[PDB]
């Protein structure tokens, strides 16, 4: 995605810090469960 | 804008998803629909 | 000045480009 | 700087494995087939990484006679993981099979 020309800067920031800490949820949800099948 | 950057993106890091996307992808299932949505908006613009 | 209440338009296009690398690795970890 | 031009920097600092201050930092293990006993003193600590992050990785080890710590800082290295138990699985199986 190209970021859309109208947004706002806090908004996207905002809306980035939301999406990596549920990517970092998932990461250690996705390598805990890397860690039970080693 | 948004479903051509992630098609964009997938096939840039060559990622198989081992859960290949559903087939045809639900992008076609509405590209589908909204054929259907121009024809009754011909068939009701040919009825006023 | 930049202020947070700054427009992605508006932006030097250095800091464009940057946010635009930002941008596809936030979609780099989704599609991964 | 201006708030905005360490704020975005900081977050950026907390995306890339290449920073030590990554959001992402799980610790894996790996098994030595050698059957040569490693002196845990010898395992030379990863790269971008912190001295209390591999302090950690050597104080939570299960073996550290056979298992030496292993970083993944992105769903790369984990698939650059998972790959290898797939690999492991086909052959795991078809000694199994035999």
């Amino acid at each position: 995605i190209g970021i859309n020309e109208s947004k706002l800067l806090e908004q996207l920031l905002n809306e980035w810090v939301s999406e990596i800490e549920n990517q970092t949820k998932n990461f250690y949800d996705q390598a805990k469960t890397i860690f039970v099948w080693d | 804008l948004n479903s051509v950057n992630e098609q964009v993106h997938l096939l840039s890091t060559q990622f198989h998803s081992p859960f290949s996307q559903a087939r045809p992808s639900k992008e076609m299932e509405i590209i589908v629909d909204s054929l259907v949505e121009k024809i009754d908006r011909i068939k009701q613009t040919i009825l006023c | 000045l930049i202020t947070e209440s700054t427009k992605f338009s508006d932006l030097p296009p250095q800091l464009k480009n940057e946010l635009q690398i930002l941008n596809k690795m936030i979609i780099n970890n989704n599609s991964l | 700087r201006s708030i905005i031009e360490q704020k975005l920097y900081d977050f950026m600092q907390s995306i890339s494995p290449n920073s030590l201050n990554c959001r992402f930092l799980y610790w894996f293990y790996n098994y030595q087939a050698n059957g040569q006993l490693v002196d845990p003193n010898s395992i030379p600590k990863p790269p971008n990484v912190t001295v209390d992050q591999w302090a950690y990785a050597l104080s939570n080890n299960p073996d550290p006679s056979i298992l030496i710590p292993v970083a993944a800082k992105s769903f790369d290295d984990l698939i650059n993981r998972r790959m290898k138990q797939e690999e492991t699985i086909i052959a795991l199986d078809q000694n199994t099979q035999e």
